[PDB]
């Protein structure tokens, strides 16, 4: 309570550059694509914003019966990577990507 | 987000009149209709609808029909609480009938 | 410490915050507001104020001459005007990208351009402009006119030329001239440039300024006029088989009453619009001429008004005192003034549609719905300020004790039930349109279109049979081809009129059905429901039971605390805020009306709106969500196209829009604290604490956050539903 | 033959509708067998729709151009043409039952009145009361009619009202 | 039990109780006599 | 893999029987999206008698619970220290609430 | 009685420091001092946020607002029923004291009190803004 208004004013400034660094993109690519520019859009093939920590997360635990879980058979999840499971011809699991799409909407 | 998520998923609720899905039709109206309801709650203060109140009392006053308990509005902080209700049901109900009728139909 | 900006109130001025720049910038035109304000110059700053207005709108329309000269294609579309899009203006924006210098690449134009939805090219081209030189010399007229009118209204704020505060006190004479001359002389000039230039540019001929005292008007030159023969300037009118713009079937009557379009444009008849003018023209110079002035006839105003007292009292002192109610408040005029305005603009637009009065209008189908939304938008905000201004009269301006007993009085006399009523109006309604539609809804939803609630309009349909739509077969008075109406009409405008009519191509008086009864009656739930909240803050204005001495706290004020319940929103202002959602949710529903009723005509599928208007998914399904498709895909993954700038401003609108909603629910004491932890951040903060704000950062006071939301919506509201209506309309015409 | 509105007896459209609105109640019922559940109530949906059908065609109902069922709301047009029974005597079948539930209601309200506390007699009901008056607001209109001409419907000058009246 | 029936007389149960009856008689009303669009019998 | 799970169906009254869609199984109701039939079949349950006889267990409990509610409000409520007791009722709640459940469902 | 002169070597209350304090307010404007003697050294809130512990004998605190004074002023006559009174200093050293203007508490009367902004008519006896039109600055009928 002593010291809240540090707390309020960084958590304000951190909400504000989110914000920003956040929605100004879609609306930076919006305004691009519109404009006919889509070779300066914060997009998977222009200006790529990978989620490479996430990425590697990713990597880590697909990989992860290999070495850091060898009693483990397969990893928790297929969404790390590796095959699809498909039941009924429908998929049940299957890897997900994570793109510039995704690094923006994470944040 | 707007054209390839809500436009072009939304085909299956709204084109659901006579299915079985219909109800999900029906329910992403109404949702939208209390979700704009909400708003006469939120964008409005308890002032105006005093007066509006009083000046019914009148007419009910005049035919004798003037209830004992007698008639308010809702107060500020129940003005803010009806319109966050209907709010957030009308919004998560639009979002549940669009996700139903499309994952049914698709899926 | 004192600053210096709001000249007008040293109260603002002596404001350390922000709310001063702000409260500034919105108290400056309230004149009788500011800090030692005379009535006599609060009406002269009105004066030159009203100056200022005429010159920037004649500045405009010079722009718009000026642009469309320069960098429209206003030569070409005279040639295929079916054919050509009109240019507004060219596009230069660094910003756009190769593929888009080539999407607004339109219109035969040599770069990027705008499409003109204003509908000025068929103006222009009807009132008998054809080179582009015509509109530079006009743009230029219109330039050197507005030069004056600032020159006018500088100079009538120089001492001798300053008038007194009687003179704008002179009703009778400011009558007779505004409606002699100003109304009636000057459409006596139209009709005189109608019979000697716009007609004549139809018929093929030029006539301008270098030959117009040199071609005759008619071939029996004023001859007609002077003997009273006056049938003879309609003797030979256009015929059927006439083009415009050309002497082929040319015709040489100047004054007709054809009635009904001219067949190849589907507009007005020129010579019945300067008959018309004519018309009009003399009926306002005698009505101009009875009011007294210096001359010794004439009627007094006052004496009109204070001798129309009903007897048995039905009305009180009836208009006893009026006058000076009128005279001495400037927001009882300025209400009557915009109330009549709005209803004219909304004239305007109900026959503009259906009676189109330029040339190949009708078939520029962005032009219709762009003009019918714009006038009808402008009509609701205008209509909304009358009501608005109608309070700040009863609040700024009205002495109880000097209207004892008149109309106006007996008004807030019986105020309770004037709003029950209203109350009972706009709930049944509501109600019953509703239940209707949901009843509807749902049958469509369990597959049972044919337990629908589907009534038959048969009152307007009725009315539309009386002016001779012969589709229905109640056969009363110009469907009735034995009538009295319809037999001594055959002479006159009926046959044209008639063959209008029945052609169920245009927009004269439409087809109706259920849709159309439902539509309606939210038409007139929307305007019931308007009228309540804007009467009703008009009306408690100067007192309610929650707060009696509301008249001594003025029009706009925030609240009166949370005490007696709580007392937010209670000023009328909160009543106009509150009003104006409720007028853009009405004029949405008839433009939506309007535009999906037109869409379906257009493209040859009134079945579509007949059979889809009787629910609301059929609303949503197919005019909603059909007609967007085009516009959303503006610009895609897959490139762009010209609704790209109509997408983008849907989506511009839908963000101004939510962005008000902030500043409607969210309100203000959460903002305060913010500004308050960001203000120790800001004094805080190394290399920062030493640029320091001059004037305090305070959140946006209550009464500014309501106005600041409701302009960020009604400007989302307008940017989205244009955006819409624009790209559905060009792009598919 | 009213508003070129033609009966639904001879609108093709009309027929067109029923006879679609079965054939998609067959196309589910073909997935079934016999007598199964859901055959059961297919076959009881479709006699629904045929009697519906029937019952509206034969009650002498105006179809527009998409064969639907339009509703004649004016008075003189609905009694000459046969048609009362859509808007006309429903209205003042409605209008007695609103007039009944505004009368009892009414009356209650009156009634409590009286007593020391008359709020806690509208939060908690007196229902040997409310259904007295619910059984006698029968005759509303007539009692309604007799309080309108002896001056007792109404409350005279003794309503409250803003400082400018 | 005086004070339970002053209970069931509360403006809640009592709506609720009467909101019942309305509409199961609405219900049975248009089970029996389906599809009503217009008054003919 | 082709039966749409349903554990709802419409009384066929005001033409509301449309939404007793054909989810298959020769059955007609509301494809429901609870994820219970999944969640009995990974219980083990193959049968509608033991969902019933699991229904009545639970009206039973719920029986139990207004009993328990009723008994320790109204006939033997416990004081305050009892409450007060955070370390037994986390040792409760950890092992047998959460460690003697899951023992119990791992059985 | 008399106005008291603030004495400045007054003790203040323990407190190990907030964010919600003094800002340049004070250097430039104005700011504000409660002063009280406690009895015992007792905890209570400040309205900065924050607890501080008041000392036996004369306690001083500064403000930066006259409500954060009033608001402790209530708080310790509510709580602890002690007297305070509080002043506004100014960055040019000049204090002027504020809170008992009179001495005792305006809540009770001490007879020599003159009264101010006393309308001596009822509150629907105000005149029609039309009446005070013009007035110079824009004014309200109850002047
Ligand atoms: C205000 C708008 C409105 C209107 C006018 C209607 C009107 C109608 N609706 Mg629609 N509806 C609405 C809103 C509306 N609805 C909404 C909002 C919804 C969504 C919830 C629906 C959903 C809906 C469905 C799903 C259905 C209807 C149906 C109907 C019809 C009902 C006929 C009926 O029940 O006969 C009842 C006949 C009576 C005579 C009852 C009158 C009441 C009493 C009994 C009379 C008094 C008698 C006597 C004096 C009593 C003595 C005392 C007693 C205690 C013994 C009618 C055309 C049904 C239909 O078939 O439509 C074609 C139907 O299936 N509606
Ligand atoms: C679309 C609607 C909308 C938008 C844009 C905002 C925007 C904002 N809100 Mg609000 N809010 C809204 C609706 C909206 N709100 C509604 C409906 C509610 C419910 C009542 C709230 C309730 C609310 C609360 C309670 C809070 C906010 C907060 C915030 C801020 C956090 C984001 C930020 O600063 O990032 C940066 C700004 C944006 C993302 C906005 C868009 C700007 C883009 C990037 C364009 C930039 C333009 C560029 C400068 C060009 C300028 C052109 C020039 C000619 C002027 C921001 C000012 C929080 C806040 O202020 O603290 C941080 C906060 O506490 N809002
Ligand atoms: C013949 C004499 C005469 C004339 C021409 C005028 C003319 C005017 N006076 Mg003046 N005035 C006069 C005598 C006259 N007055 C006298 C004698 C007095 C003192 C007793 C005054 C005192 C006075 C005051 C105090 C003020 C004016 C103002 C005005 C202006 C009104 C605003 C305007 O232009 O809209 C004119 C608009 C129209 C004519 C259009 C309305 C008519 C139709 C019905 C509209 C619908 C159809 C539409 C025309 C079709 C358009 C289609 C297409 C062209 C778009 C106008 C220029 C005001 C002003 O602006 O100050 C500069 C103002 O404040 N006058
Ligand atoms: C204020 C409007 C106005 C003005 C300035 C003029 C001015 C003129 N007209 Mg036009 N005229 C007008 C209105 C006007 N007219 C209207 C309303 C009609 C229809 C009744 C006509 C019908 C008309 C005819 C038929 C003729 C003129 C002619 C003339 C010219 C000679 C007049 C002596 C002069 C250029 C005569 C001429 O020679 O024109 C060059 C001529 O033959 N005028
Ligand atoms: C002939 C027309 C007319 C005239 C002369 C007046 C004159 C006046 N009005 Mg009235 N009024 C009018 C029309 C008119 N109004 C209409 C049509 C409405 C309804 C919309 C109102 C509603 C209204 C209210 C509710 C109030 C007034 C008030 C006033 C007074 C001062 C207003 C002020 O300070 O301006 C300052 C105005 C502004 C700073 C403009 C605000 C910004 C607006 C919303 C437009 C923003 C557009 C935006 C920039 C677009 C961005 C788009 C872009 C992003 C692409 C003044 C006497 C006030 C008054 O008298 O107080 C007692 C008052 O409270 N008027
Ligand atoms: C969809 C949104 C919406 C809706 C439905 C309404 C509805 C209404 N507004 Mg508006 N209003 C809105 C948005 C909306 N408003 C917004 C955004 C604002 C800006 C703040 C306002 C500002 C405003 C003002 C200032 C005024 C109104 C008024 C009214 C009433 C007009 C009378 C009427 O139509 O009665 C018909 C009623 C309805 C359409 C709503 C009821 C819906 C059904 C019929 C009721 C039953 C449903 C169901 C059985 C309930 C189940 C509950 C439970 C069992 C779960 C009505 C309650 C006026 C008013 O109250 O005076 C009469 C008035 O003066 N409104
Ligand atoms: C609400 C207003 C209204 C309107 C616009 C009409 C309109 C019409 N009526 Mg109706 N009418 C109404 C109310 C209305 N009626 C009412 C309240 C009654 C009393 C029950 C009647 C009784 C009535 C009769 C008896 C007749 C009309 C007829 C007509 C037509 C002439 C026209 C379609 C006539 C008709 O059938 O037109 C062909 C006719 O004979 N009206
Ligand atoms: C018939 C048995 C019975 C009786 C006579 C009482 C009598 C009393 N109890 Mg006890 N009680 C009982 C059973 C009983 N209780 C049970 C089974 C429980 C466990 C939940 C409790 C728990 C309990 C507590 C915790 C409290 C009482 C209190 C009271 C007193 C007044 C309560 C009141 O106003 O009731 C009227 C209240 C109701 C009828 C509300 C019932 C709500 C139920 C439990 C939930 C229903 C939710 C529903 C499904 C939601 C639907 C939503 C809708 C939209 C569909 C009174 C001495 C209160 C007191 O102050 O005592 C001195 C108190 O604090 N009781
Ligand atoms: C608040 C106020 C105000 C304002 C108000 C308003 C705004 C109002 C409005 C109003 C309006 C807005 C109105 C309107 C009206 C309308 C009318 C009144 C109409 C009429 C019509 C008629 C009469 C018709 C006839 C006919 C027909 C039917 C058709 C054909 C032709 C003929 C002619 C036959 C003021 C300022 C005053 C002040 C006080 C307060
Ligand atoms: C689903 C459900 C249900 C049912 C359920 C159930 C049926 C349950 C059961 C449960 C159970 C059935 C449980 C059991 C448990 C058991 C346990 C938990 C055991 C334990 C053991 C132990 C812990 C051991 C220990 C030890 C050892 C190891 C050895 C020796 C020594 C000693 C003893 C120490 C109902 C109806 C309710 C309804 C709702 C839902
Ligand atoms: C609409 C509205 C109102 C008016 C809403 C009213 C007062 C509440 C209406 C609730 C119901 C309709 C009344 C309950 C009456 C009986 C309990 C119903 C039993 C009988 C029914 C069958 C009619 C406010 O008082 C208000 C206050 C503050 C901010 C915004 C608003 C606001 O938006």
């Amino acid at each position: 309570i002593r010291h809240r208004d540090a707390i309020i004013s960084h958590l304000n400034w951190v909400c504000i550059f989110l914000g920003f660094h956040s929605f100004g993109l879609y609306i930076h690519n919006d305004t691009m694509s519109a404009l006919g520019r889509p070779q300066d859009m914060f997009s998977d093939t222009a200006i790529q914003l990978q989620p490479v920590f996430a990425q590697w997360i990713q990597n880590t635990h697909f990989l992860a019966p290999q070495l850091t879980a060898p009693n483990a058979l397969a990893a928790t999840s297929l969404t790390w990577g590796g095959d699809l499971v498909a039941v009924g011809g429908k998929v049940a699991m299957m890897p997900i990507s994570l793109g510039t799409s995704d690094f923006m909407v994470h944040h | 987000w707007l054209r390839d998520f809500l436009w072009a998923q939304s085909s299956q609720v709204i084109q659901s009149y006579g299915s079985a899905l219909s109800a999900y039709g029906l329910i992403f109206l109404g949702a939208h209709f209390v979700w704009a309801f909400s708003l006469m709650f939120l964008f409005s203060g308890r002032g105006y609808w005093q007066e509006l109140i009083e000046s019914i009392v009148w007419a009910h006053n005049k035919l004798k029909v003037a209830p004992a308990i007698q008639p308010r509005a809702l107060s500020i902080t129940q003005g803010r609480a009806v319109g966050v209700a209907h709010y957030l049901l009308g919004g998560i109900a639009t979002t549940w009938s669009f996700f139903l009728a499309r994952i049914i139909s698709v899926g | 410490a004192t600053k210096l900006f709001p000249k007008f109130s040293q109260g603002l001025a002596q404001d350390p915050t922000t709310r001063r720049i702000w409260y500034g910038l919105a108290m400056a035109h309230d004149f009788e507001s500011h800090d030692g304000m005379t009535e006599e110059n609060l009406y002269q700053k009105i004066f030159a104020s009203h100056f200022g207005q005429l010159s920037i709108i004649f500045l405009w329309t010079s722009g718009n001459l000026f642009h469309v000269a320069w960098q429209g294609n206003f030569e070409q579309w005279v040639t295929d005007p079916v054919h050509i899009r009109p240019i507004a203006h060219a596009i230069w924006d660094p910003h756009f990208g190769q593929p888009a210098v080539e999407a607004f690449t339109r219109g035969g134009a040599s770069g990027p351009v705008n499409i003109s939805t204003s509908g000025v090219y068929q103006w222009w081209y009807t009132i008998g402009m054809r080179t582009n030189q015509d509109l530079y010399v006009g743009s230029v007229f219109l330039a050197l006119v507005s030069a004056i009118f600032l020159f006018a209204g500088w100079l009538h704020l120089q001492p001798n030329f300053q008038p007194s505060l009687s003179w704008f006190k002179d009703a009778e004479s400011r009558l007779n001239h505004h409606l002699s001359g100003l109304f009636g002389v000057s459409s006596l000039a139209w009709t005189g440039h109608l019979v000697h230039v716009a007609i004549p540019e139809s018929r093929g001929q030029h006539v301008g300024w270098d030959n117009f005292l040199s071609v005759l008007p008619h071939p029996q030159g004023l001859t007609p006029f002077f003997t009273g023969n006056w049938a003879a300037y309609a003797q030979s009118p256009d015929t059927a088989s006439h083009v415009f713009g050309t002497a082929q079937g040319s015709g040489q009557a100047i004054l007709t009453f054809l009635g009904g379009f001219h067949p190849q444009t589907q507009s007005l008849w020129l010579t019945d619009m300067a008959h018309h003018h004519l018309a009009i023209a003399v009926i306002f110079i005698v009505a101009g001429h009875m009011y007294r002035t210096n001359f010794g006839i004439g009627h007094r105003m006052q004496a009109i008004l204070e001798a129309h007292t009903p007897p048995s009292g039905s009305l009180g002192a009836g208009h006893k005192g009026l006058f000076d109610t009128v005279n001495n408040s400037l927001h009882f005029q300025l209400g009557l003034a915009l109330a009549s305005v709005g209803t004219i603009t909304s004239l305007v637009a109900q026959h503009m549609y259906s009676l189109p009065p330029y040339a190949f209008q009708a078939i520029d189908f962005t032009t219709q719905a762009a003009l019918y939304t714009h006038h009808q938008y402008i009509a609701g905000f205008i209509m909304c300020g009358a009501f608005a201004h109608g309070a700040i009269f009863f609040i700024r301006d009205y002495d109880p004790e000097q209207n004892k007993g008149n109309v106006l009085a007996r008004m807030l006399d019986h105020k309770e039930a004037l709003i029950s009523h209203l109350s009972w109006v706009s709930l049944f309604l509501g109600f019953h349109t509703l239940g209707l539609y949901v009843h509807n809804d749902v049958m469509q939803a369990f597959g049972t279109p044919e337990k629908q609630i589907l009534i038959e309009p048969v009152f307007a349909q009725w009315i539309q049979a009386a002016h001779g739509k012969a589709l229905y077969g109640f056969d009363f008075l110009l469907s009735s081809k034995t009538s009295a109406a319809f037999a001594n009409g055959q002479s006159l405008w009926l046959p044209g009129w008639l063959d209008a009519i029945n052609n169920n191509q245009n927009s004269l008086f439409l087809t109706i059905g259920p849709g159309d009864f439902l539509v309606h009656h939210a038409i007139a739930l929307g305007l019931h429901t308007t009228t309540l909240i804007l009467v009703k803050g008009a009306l408690d204005a100067r007192g309610s039971k929650l707060m009696p001495d509301k008249k001594d706290f003025g029009y706009s004020f925030p609240c009166d605390g949370p005490g007696r319940g709580g007392t937010c929103d209670i000023s009328a202002y909160d009543a106009f805020y509150l009003a104006v959602f409720w007028m853009l949710n009405t004029i949405g529903w008839v433009t939506f009306y309007w535009h999906w009723k037109h869409l379906t005509l257009w493209q040859g599928n009134v079945a579509q709106f007949d059979e889809s208007s009787t629910y609301l998914m059929g609303w949503l399904r197919d005019y909603l969500w059909l007609n967007s498709s085009q516009l959303i895909n503006g610009y895609n993954p897959f490139g762009m196209n010209s609704l790209s700038v109509w997408a983008w401003t849907f989506l511009f609108g839908h963000l101004i829009y939510a962005t008000g909603f902030m500043f409607l629910i969210s309100w203000r004491g959460y903002w305060q604290e913010l500004i308050e932890t960001l203000v120790w951040a800001h004094e805080k903060t190394p290399l920062a604490n030493l640029v320091y704000w001059k004037d305090k950062p305070v959140a946006l006071s209550i009464v500014q956050a309501r106005l600041v939301g409701l302009a960020h919506f009604s400007v989302g509201y307008i940017f989205t539903y244009a955006a819409f209506l624009i790209a559905s309309t060009s792009g598919r015409f | 033959d009213i508003a070129g509105l033609t009966p639904c007896s001879e609108s093709k459209a009309y027929a067109k509708l029923e006879k679609k609105e079965l054939k998609t109640l067959e196309k589910r019922l073909k997935q079934y067998e016999a007598d199964s559940a859901p055959a059961v109530a297919l076959k009881a949906t479709m006699e629904r729709t045929k009697a519906r059908f029937a019952n509206y065609a034969k009650a002498g109902l105006l179809c527009g151009n998409d064969g639907l069922p339009h509703l004649i709301a004016d008075p003189g047009l609905a009694l000459k043409y046969g048609h009362a029974g859509e808007v006309f005597i429903p209205t003042f079948g409605f209008l007695y039952v609103a007039g009944y539930i505004g009368y009892v209601g009414r009356q209650y309200l009156i009634a409590v009145k009286g007593e020391a506390k008359p709020t806690d007699k509208e939060i908690i009901i007196d229902v040997p009361l409310a259904t007295k008056l619910a059984w006698q607001g029968a005759g509303w209109p007539l009692a309604a009619v007799q309080e309108l001409q002896r001056g007792t419907l109404l409350e005279k000058e003794e309503n409250i009202t803003v400082s400018p009246r | 039990m005086k004070d339970f029936t002053t209970y069931l007389s509360t403006a809640p149960v009592i709506a609720t109780i009467w909101f019942t009856f309305t509409a199961g008689l609405l219900i049975e009303i248009n089970r029996y006599f389906p599809d009503p669009l217009v008054f003919s019998f | 893999t082709h039966i749409k799970p349903s554990a709802q169906v419409v009384w066929p009254i005001v033409g509301q029987e449309i939404l007793n869609g054909d989810v298959g199984g020769g059955f007609q109701g509301i494809q429901i999206t609870s994820g219970f039939f999944q969640l009995w079949r990974a219980s083990g349950i193959t049968s509608e008698l033991q969902l019933y006889t699991t229904a009545i267990g639970g009206l039973v409990m719920a029986a139990a619970m207004f009993f328990a509610g009723w008994f320790h409000y109204h006939k033997a409520a416990p004081k305050l220290e009892w409450f007060q007791n955070v370390e037994s009722m986390l040792n409760h709640h950890l092992g047998g609430l959460l460690g003697l459940g899951s023992l119990a469902w791992a059985g | 009685w008399t106005v008291p002169t603030l004495n400045p070597d007054t003790p203040s209350p323990i407190f190990g420091g907030s964010t919600g304090g003094l800002l340049r307010k004070a250097q430039t404007e104005e700011f504000y001092v409660i002063t009280w003697e406690a009895k015992k050294e007792q905890i209570f809130e400040m309205p900065t946020g924050g607890a501080a512990i008041m000392r036996q004998g004369p306690n001083l605190l500064k403000f930066g607002k006259k409500e954060q004074c009033l608001a402790l002023t209530t708080q310790l006559r509510n709580k602890f029923k002690l007297t305070p009174c509080f002043y506004r200093v100014f960055p040019d050293g000049k204090v002027q004291y504020l809170h008992p203007a009179d001495g005792v508490y305006p809540e009770k009367v001490n007879a020599g009190r003159v009264g101010a902004n006393q309308n001596m008519r009822r509150i629907g006896q105000n005149v029609n803004p039309i009446k005070v039109k013009f007035s110079g600055r824009m004014m309200s009928p109850a002047e």
